[PDB]
């Protein structure tokens, strides 16, 4: 497990980790086999049920009572239905942080079952239940099988040179398999400088890299000298031959070859097969990623000159962390998945140390109030950290980060380092003063990660925690016409499509308005879509009957429908990634629809009708034209001038079909909340003139994207909080809202 | 490359008087680059087609800049037809709009049924004469 | 090998002197080349700037030591802001150098050629008497600004004498300095102070100072006093603003970070002539500053986003890194870095990479950049490919192990080859992140360098301030009102592939109403006077460079936008009545249409004043719009009309970039030989700069008529940006004359990136602007003319016949509507059918000629001949419209030709027209009587 686990992903060990345990299991001595139950778990969702359906109490969705009623197929499990529903502190088992811990006892067994099988059957009930803690109740059927503390290798940092001098022969190369983002060629710099070893660092390219390359592997056969070849997955040729050459040298001994490259497909696989593979990630968890943090940095760095140098580099490494691993959570998390790495790390010690050698001249025992706080803040968030960050919002989150961290007031004694993690829990600032006494405090750190750590509500794991299990049991699961088709889609989606939208009248008076031009703008453009792709389905429809002839653009058309890939063509307004033809057809539809509606209400009324109307920015071709458009109207209306003007949103122009993510308004202030999302029913859009004034302290600019993916931004809402509120916690959740 | 290559071939005369100026050795008489399938050479990965360009540079303008001096080479007694299929046919892709200017186009059909009928008609009635 | 040493072997008479062993022993080719060789790099090792010049050159500029004027042309090159030398009347002593602008620096010491004769020896103590000639001058010039320093109600025309008396770099440095030196002394004056604020003097020292300035710049100025005046504000106004921050923030010490974050610089000229007096500092990074004449060149207006930059490059450089800025196109990226680089006063050259530079060519550069330490800037460094960005990661690990190695003459391998490197080195890479054409960076070199986003410039302190220093009182007002408009025009027009609302169209904007504010100026004065209005120069501009790319239905929107932003005034299009009527007489020469307004070919002729003006304002064009839309024809026109109006010549190449291969367009260097050999622009552009037919003298106009695809038209970022030079793998440099425009006629820009559109001023060609009837007119004035005497008659009367048939409600435009309304294999283009039917109509006159001489007797008579054209025209029409289509498309237009028109036809009711021929004598005659029912041989039959 540890050999295959130093070179694979960090997703795939919990799978394989599962695959062991299966063989240990079927290499016991008496205990049963269990070949339903893993049958079952491998395998539930296949199991198909019409409308056997029912819930109980309403205690069940309907994704848990389909489980639960699939389940039930398992013999024990005869009397789920019957059991769950007659018991009540199953409730607050159901919704309980961490169910993994205790699992009631429902299956029913004739003789008591071996503690591996309590272990598989609560696996079955999490499976059934709290497929987010899926992983975690994994984790402790792997620990109830191989023992505790069987991977728990994995978090340790990889130890380079035991396993270089002792597990790798002189001809199998080393490969160091990277994700962007990640290099190894520091690290194995720094081995074969603390071996003392001479070594050849090469990168690989331009035709001299391979001449070069050549000479210097044929050197160090004879010699022992190690050789490095960076970025070596640009020739998979000379990669193929370099194979052929190294698997018959008989080289010296502890000599060794180092191959850099990224995980990319174009790779041999014969090298792979060849050489040992090692792959670098970010660590998972925090705790692991400041004993890989504490690893790297030496131990003469720290403990040098004042003593509140360790405690310095302990929030350097605490700030890291964090913001390494909320990149895991990038919708709700950092907007963009950055590339926070090691370069980052060392440039911010390379700061810290120049800064607090320049404040603190050899004298030791420097006051906490005498560190130069706001350098480093202003270096960590304008020249190291925040060079890579291109929003203003991911800048006021790092900002808010770094004000919160690098203060005086962390010296304290009840300083936190989160403000809450259990709502009652805060982790504390550990009181140390040389560096072992915080490395043992992050040793301490308990197994129960949540991301309220981070700042990030308690419930941002549900989606990827699923996610990754439902991946886990398809990765175990995979270890053990078209043209009548198409007719009958096309059929569907041109019934379902409404006929062609009537375009608006174009008056004296009409056309001077700004807000009738921009709807006449946008019904024209919604007409030559529908008109595009209702030709186009038509034609479809009329090819899949045989009498029409077949042309390139059709073919296609055609080739990327049946896979259920959106034509590029069809592809005019911003759309959120990679949805289905299925998806975007609906979307495409209730755009139309509104359009119709639109076209209606202009058509009663030539302008009167068009102030009082509610639009959904989620259908529209662009938002940002109908806030220009209203600014436009409101600034015309009076004397006003389109600068002197400032957006006021109240929630009750007419705007509809917008949610808050993780906020709930009493009347039109904001209160933090656990709900992922909270509609905002008829939001009014209020422009008055600006006054030149500074916001009150309750009042936050919260961003409005226009799908789940926070890519796009459309406009920004000044929304006021309501009491004993921080519009610091506001910024760190990550409250956002979303048009769709 | 070809049509170069086809000019040294035939038009060897690349005399310059005043100007150069592209002849074949044939005087007097004129000259036509039968292009078959034109429209099969394939676009670059930006969506134009390097032959197709030299062809317009070469008609609009009435001549090109040869590589050897950087050159404006003039055509004399030179002209091009081209021989290409409907673009729905697979395989086949469209020309771009400022090429198809300099040239008119005209659509030959498959001969109709009674067409056929008298074209192979007159054809089998000279064979069957044996 | 030999070939070579035999065509060099053969020069000059003291060219061959140079290790002259070789010569006589030629007239052994390993050992003779690799001398040769030799002391071309011992040259090159002597002075490190002979690394920047060519081999050949070197050798001549050797060959040339008793001529020096010939020698004048490689100092723009070898130098920042050197471009002339000045000698004495014997040409013997040296006095001192000349910028390109006409700004000299006389040195303090002059050097005789006589007393130093060697090339080499006397070109490093003229560099040396020049950076201590600024030296001293730039003390001198800190001692007189102390003067103002510490007074209050300077003078005016003392402070003037003071600007005009020295050079600009050394003005701009003796303010910071002196700026610098105040707050410094005011801050440790203040110390622990609980209520002491004497900054109040300094912050009121710059404002009155300010005051004098704006001042100063309101009145006629001359041409380098106005440049040094709006430098000066420039950098003024962000002291203001940099002293009313520490002000507000209440900074006690000089060691506050809120002090030590920006730049600040420390003069003490007491220590020796090693040139250490200036000790420019950002945050904990010491600079010195490496005395070069820049000359005089533009200055940023520092702005939030080029602070950080700032910052971000020193604190780079303090650890030896490199920079890369990255972000969008047009956000200041080069020319923040080069700003950054002329602020520490060193030799900064921009590259334009792209993917021929081969790894030789890299390591050529830095070994140039190690011998001189200048810095580097290596634009679209990503458009390099992967393995080769890979393979520059070592030469960047190896130049940083050298700066690294300074930190314990140092030397670093380089091309096998142990080269001296200098502390002054700095690596710059900017690229352009999810960009067409670009490829993605290894880790390995992304972890050799720092970098910062540069996505969003502050565009509103940018405008407000290049105002304030233009004269614009109410500059505050004027940039508050444009960027909220830009922003607005950015979201409100419809998307289309070449607009571009950024900062480059911004900056073209704002340089524009300088310019029309100067020419109104003049204009007032043809007939103080500081009551003009702003609003309406600021529309001006707009609708001299927004407008000109606008499409019919987005030129409403703007204009609803700029009168809601700027309510109650408007612009009118000047007459330019004088380039009007010229054109109207090369159009009439040239048998095109002309208009005026509402006329007919009036919207061609706005087109073509558009394009006028956008060739006043940028130096790179680009014209987008539907094919056969009058693109070319309107540059040709202007052209023609510009030789007459202004009496310069215009000559222009037409290139078409995708025909042929760009190493054939650019140029390409062999990796064996490493010999250069000039692609097609590159020769074009030499033979411009080497105006040895008066090519300097012409309007040159380089046209590259074709299609715009992120490979080539890349290569030519750094000409049609500002920096209007020209990068080559050889690392030559080609400055792009002032008389030269580089021209781009396109259909479309959709296979193209921002950065290119950013740049070339649009000009949208609409399908509208060329009107039918004008390709109409312009035929039959054609054929009224040019015989194809007799000949010219048969075409006269023709065309007097068909002249009705030709109206812009005409037949044929009823039958091409028609067409257009139908089903073709291809595309229908209107040229298209236009040029066949006109072709056809010129071989019905040639029909009419061949049948009047073969009946010398009886000529051809009138009644006849209209009879045979007007059939013939519409025979042509049916032929041109429909030949392209199905059978029945053929009798649907046939139908409507029928119903539609006057012209007798053939009378049967079921056998279409197209089945008729016109016979030369004028009727109607079917096609189904020419052919034979012919009997075939019996033989060779099929
Ligand atoms: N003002 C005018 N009066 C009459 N004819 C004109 C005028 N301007 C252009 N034309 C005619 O229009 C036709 C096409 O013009 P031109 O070649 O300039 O278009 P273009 O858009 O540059 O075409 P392409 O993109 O294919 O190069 C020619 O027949 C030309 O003579
Ligand atoms: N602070 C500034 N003040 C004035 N003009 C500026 C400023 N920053 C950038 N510009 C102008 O904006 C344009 C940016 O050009 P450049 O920096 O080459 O673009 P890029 O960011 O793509 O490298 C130039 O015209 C430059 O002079
Ligand atoms: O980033 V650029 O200077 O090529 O527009």
């Amino acid at each position: 497990f540890n050999r295959v686990a130093r070179g694979m992903l960090h997703q795939d060990h919990i799978t394989f980790a599962m695959l062991l345990a299966r063989i240990k299991l079927k290499g016991t001595v008496g205990e049963p086999t269990y070949d339903a139950e893993f049958q079952h778990f491998l395998r539930g969702n296949e199991i198909v049920l019409s409308a056997g359906s029912t819930p109980r109490i309403q205690g069940l969705t309907v994704e848990q009572a389909e489980a639960v009623v699939r389940l039930s197929c398992l013999p024990a499990f005869k009397d789920l239905i019957a059991k769950v529903q007659a018991d009540e502190q199953f409730g607050i088992w159901l919704d309980s942080s961490s169910p993994e811990q205790t699992v009631p006892y429902l299956w029913s067994e004739e003789t008591p079952a071996t503690p591996i099988g309590q272990a598989i059957h609560r696996l079955l009930l999490i499976q059934a239940f709290r497929p987010d803690r899926l992983l975690a109740m994994a984790h402790m059927f792997v620990s109830t099988n191989l023992g505790e503390s069987f991977m728990s290798i994995m978090e340790q940092p990889l130890d380079l040179t035991h396993i270089v001098g002792t597990e790798v022969k002189p001809n199998t190369p080393v490969l160091m398999c990277s994700v962007p983002g990640y290099d190894a060629s520091g690290h194995v710099e720094d081995l074969a400088a603390e071996q003392n070893t001479q070594i050849t660092s090469i990168a690989i390219g331009s035709a001299e890299g391979f001449n070069q390359a050549d000479k210097a592997i044929n050197t160090a056969v004879k010699s022992g000298r190690w050789v490095m070849l960076k970025n070596v997955h640009l020739a998979p040729g000379w990669l193929m031959q370099l194979e052929k050459k190294l698997h018959s040298l008989q080289p010296h001994a502890c000599f060794r070859l180092f191959l850099t490259m990224e995980i990319n497909p174009k790779v041999p696989v014969n090298l792979l097969r060849a050489g040992r593979i090692f792959v670098f990630e970010p660590p998972p968890g925090v705790k692991a990623n400041m004993l890989r943090t504490f690893s790297s940095i030496p131990v003469s760095r720290i403990c040098k000159s004042p003593n509140e140098r360790a405690r310095l580099y302990f929030l350097l490494a605490w700030f890291h962390a964090i913001i390494q691993e909320r990149l895991r959570y990038a919708p709700l998390g950092w907007s963009k998945k950055y590339e926070f790495g090691e370069s980052d790390l060392r440039s911010a010690c390379d700061t810290v140390d120049t800064w607090l050698d320049d404040t603190a001249k050899g004298r030791q025992n420097i006051s906490p109030d005498k560190i130069p706080w706001s350098a480093l803040k202003t270096l960590m968030a304008q020249s190291i950290y925040g060079g890579r960050v291109d929003n203003e919002f991911d800048q006021r989150l790092l900002n808010t980060f770094l004000e919160r961290l690098f203060t005086t007031r962390s010296f304290d004694s009840e300083f936190k380092l989160a403000c809450k993690v259990d709502g009652h829990k805060d982790i504390q600032m550990p009181d140390g003063i040389r560096r072992e006494e915080f490395v043992q405090w992050v040793e301490l750190l308990p197994d129960t990660q949540t991301p309220s750590w981070l700042g990030l509500p308690n419930n941002a794991e549900r989606v990827l925690l699923t996610t990754q299990g439902v991946d886990m049991i398809s990765k175990m699961l995979k270890m053990q016409a078209w043209m009548r088709t198409l007719h009958t889609t096309a059929s569907n989606w041109l019934h379902l499509i409404p006929q062609t939208l009537s375009h608006l009248k174009r008056t004296v008076e009409n056309i001077k308005d700004p807000l009738f031009r921009f709807f006449e703008r946008e019904v024209k453009m919604g007409a030559k879509l529908l008109q595009d792709v209702r030709q186009d389905l038509a034609d479809v429809v009329q090819v899949c009957e045989g009498k029409k002839k077949q042309t390139n653009y059709l073919r296609t058309l055609i080739n990327e429908l049946v896979k259920g890939i959106l034509p590029r063509s069809w592809s005019h307004y911003t759309v959120p990634a990679g949805m289905t033809v299925i998806q975007w057809v609906s979307d495409f539809s209730e755009r139309i629809k509104q359009l119709q509606n639109i076209s209606l209400a202009a058509a009663s009324g030539g302008a009167k009708e068009l102030k009082n109307i509610h639009v959904c920015l989620g259908g529209l071709f662009v938002p940002e034209a109908y806030i220009t458009a209203t600014r436009q109207y409101v600034a015309q209306a009076n004397s006003w001038s389109l600068e002197e003007l400032c957006l006021e949103v109240n929630v009750t122009f007419g705007v509809t079909g917008l949610k808050l993510q993780g906020a709930t308004c009493n009347n039109n202030k904001l209160s933090l909340s656990n709900a992922i999302s909270t509609a905002l029913p008829l939001t009014q859009l209020r422009w008055v003139k600006q006054t030149n004034t500074e916001k009150k302290a309750s009042v936050v600019t919260l961003p409005v994207y226009l799908n789940f993916t926070r890519a796009d931004l459309i406009f920004t809402v000044d929304f006021e909080i309501a009491t004993k509120e921080d519009p610091r916690s506001f910024y760190e959740r990550g409250v956002a809202v979303l048009c769709t | 490359e070809l049509l170069l290559k086809t000019f040294d071939h035939y038009c060897e005369y690349r005399r310059t008087p005043n100007g150069v100026v592209l002849a074949p050795v044939q005087l007097g008489k004129w000259l036509v680059l039968f292009c078959d399938e034109i429209n099969l050479p394939d676009m670059d990965k930006y969506g134009t087609q390097r032959v197709i360009s030299f062809i317009r540079q070469m008609v609009e303008h009435g001549g090109f800049y040869r590589t050897s001096d950087q050159t404006w080479v003039k055509l004399e007694r030179i002209q091009f037809v081209g021989a290409c299929n409907p673009p729905t046919d697979p395989g086949r892709k469209p020309l771009s709009h400022r090429f198809l200017r300099h040239v008119p186009v005209v659509y030959v059909d498959y001969p109709g049924p009674a067409s056929l009928t008298q074209i192979y008609g007159t054809f089998n009635r000279a064979m069957l004469r044996l | 090998r030999w070939v070579y040493l035999e065509g060099i072997f053969t020069g000059s008479a003291d060219i061959k002197h140079l290790l002259p062993v070789e010569t006589q022993r030629f007239q052994l080719l390993g050992k003779i080349q690799k001398a040769l060789g030799e002391y071309l790099e011992r040259e090159r090792s002597s002075f490190p700037r002979f690394y920047f010049v060519g081999d050949e050159d070197l050798l001549e500029i050797i060959g040339n030591s008793k001529n020096v004027a010939k020698l004048q042309k490689h100092f723009k090159k070898m130098f920042a802001g050197v471009s002339s030398i000045i000698l004495n009347e014997d040409n013997s002593v040296v006095l001192g150098i000349s910028s390109r602008e006409g700004e000299e620096v006389m040195f303090k010491t002059p050097v005789s050629i006589t007393e130093h004769p060697k090339i080499n020896e006397w070109l490093t103590l003229v560099e040396k008497e020049m950076r201590v000639t600024l030296a001293k001058l730039l003390a001198e010039s800190v001692t007189e600004v102390e003067i103002f320093g510490k007074a209050t109600s300077i003078d005016p025309n003392t402070y003037i004498t003071w600007i005009d008396k020295y050079q600009a770099q050394l003005v701009v440095l003796s303010a910071q300095i002196a700026w610098s030196e105040n707050v410094e002394t005011a801050l440790s004056s203040m110390g622990g102070g609980g209520d002491a604020a004497p900054l109040h003097s300094v912050l009121s020292n710059v404002e009155v100072t300010l005051n004098v300035l704006a001042d100063s710049v309101l009145m006629e100025q001359p041409p380098l006093r106005r440049r040094k005046l709006e430098h000066l504000i420039t950098e003024l106004v962000h002291q203001r603003d940099v002293t009313r921050s520490l002000i507000k923030s209440k900074i006690d010490n000089a060691k506050s970070f809120e002090w030590l974050s920006q730049m600040r610089f420390y003069f003490d000229p007491k220590q020796t002539d090693v040139l250490q007096q200036l000790s420019i500092q950002m945050a904990n990074a010491k600079f010195n500053y490496g005395f070069e004449y820049l000359g005089v060149q533009d200055k940023l207006v520092q702005t939030p986003l080029t602070d950080r930059c700032y910052l971000t490059m020193t604190q780079a450089l303090e650890a030896r890194l490199g920079g890369s800025p990255f972000g969008p196109a047009g956000t200041g990226k080069t020319e923040s870095v080069k700003a950054l680089g002329h602020q520490l006063g060193r030799f900064v050259l921009v590259f334009n990479c792209d993917e021929t530079f081969d790894f030789q060519a890299m390591g050529r550069i830095f070994v140039g950049l190690c011998q001189v330490g200048a810095w580097g800037c290596f634009d679209e460094f990503n458009r390099l490919e992967e393995r080769m960005l890979s393979a520059v990661s070592q030469q960047v690990q190896c130049i940083q192990e050298a700066l690294r190695e300074h930190s314990n003459p140092i030397t670093c391998e380089l091309l096998n080859k142990q080269v001296k490197v200098s502390p002054d080195m700095a690596i710059f890479i900017t690229m352009n992140p999810g960009y067409a054409g670009r490829s993605n960076l290894p880790d390995n070199l992304k972890k050799l360098f720092r970098s910062l986003a540069m996505t969003k410039p502050d565009r509103q302190l940018i405008a407000q301030v290049m105002l304030y220093s233009q004269g614009f009182r109410t500059a505050e007002v004027l940039a508050n009102k444009i960027v909220p408009f830009f922003k607005l025009c950015d979201e409100q027009l419809s998307s289309q592939s070449h607009y571009d609302f950024g900062l480059r169209a911004l900056k073209s904007v704002l340089v524009s109403a300088g310019n029309v504010k100067r020419e109104r100026i003049q204009k007032i004065k043809r007939e103080i006077a500081e009551n003009l209005p702003e609003q309406e120069i600021l529309i001006q501009s707009v609708c001299e460079t927004m407008v000109p790319k606008l499409v019919a239905e987005d030129i409403p929107l703007l204009f609803s936008l700029l009168s809601d932003v700027f309510p109650g005034v408007q612009y009118h299009r000047g007459e330019m009545t004088a380039l009007r009527e010229e054109l109207k007489k090369v159009c009439q020469e040239m048998y095109l249409t002309y208009g005026d307004g509402e006329e007919v070919g009036g919207m061609w002729v706005e087109k073509v004043l558009q394009l006028y003006q956008i060739t006043q304002i940028n130096h790179g064009l680009m014209m987008v719009g539907p094919s056969g839309s009058g693109k070319s024809m309107a540059w040709r026109v202007l052209l023609k009309a510009l030789e007459r109006l202004e009496g310069v010549e215009g000559v222009a190449h037409i290139i078409d970039p995708k025909a042929i291969s760009k190493d054939h367009l650019y140029g390409t260097l062999d990796p064996n030989t490493r010999e250069w050999t000039d692609g097609l622009f590159t020769h074009v552009l030499r033979k411009i700069i080497d105006s040895v037919r008066g090519e300097l003298q012409k309007r040159q106009w380089i046209v590259f008529d074709g299609d715009v695809d992120p490979e080539w038209v890349e290569n030519l970022n750094s000409v049609l940006d500002d920096n209007k030079l020209l990068t080559l793998p050889n690392g030559e440099r080609l400055s792009l004359p002032p008389n030269v425009r580089i021209m781009f006629e396109v259909q479309d820009l959709k296979y193209a990136t921002l950065a290119t559109v950013s740049r070339c001023g649009m000009v949208w060609f609409s399908e509208d602007v060329l009107s039918t009837d004008m390709i109409f007119n312009n035929f039959l004035a054609r054929l009224r003319s040019i015989p194809l005497s007799p000949m010219l008659q048969i075409q006269r009367d023709a065309a007097t016949i068909m002249q009705p048939y030709f109206t812009s409600n005409g037949l044929v435009t009823k039958a091409l509507e028609h067409a257009f309304q139908l089903e073709h294999i291809m595309d229908l283009t209107r040229l298209r059918c236009l040029g066949s039917l006109f072709s056809m109509l010129h071989q019905a006159c040639r029909n009419v000629a061949q049948y009047n001489a073969n009946h010398p007797d009886f000529p051809m008579q009138i009644e006849q001949l209209e009879r045979y054209i007007q059939r013939y025209l519409v025979y042509a029409i049916l032929w041109s419209l429909s030949g392209d289509s199905r059978l029945k498309m053929r009798a649907e237009l046939g139908e409507y030709i029928r119903r539609i028109t006057t012209v007798p036809l053939p009378t049967a009711p079921n056998i279409p027209i197209i089945d008729y021929e016109v016979s030369i004598s004028g009727e109607w005659s079917p096609w189904q009587a020419k052919v034979p029912q012919i009997e075939v041989e019996t033989h060779k039959v099929a």
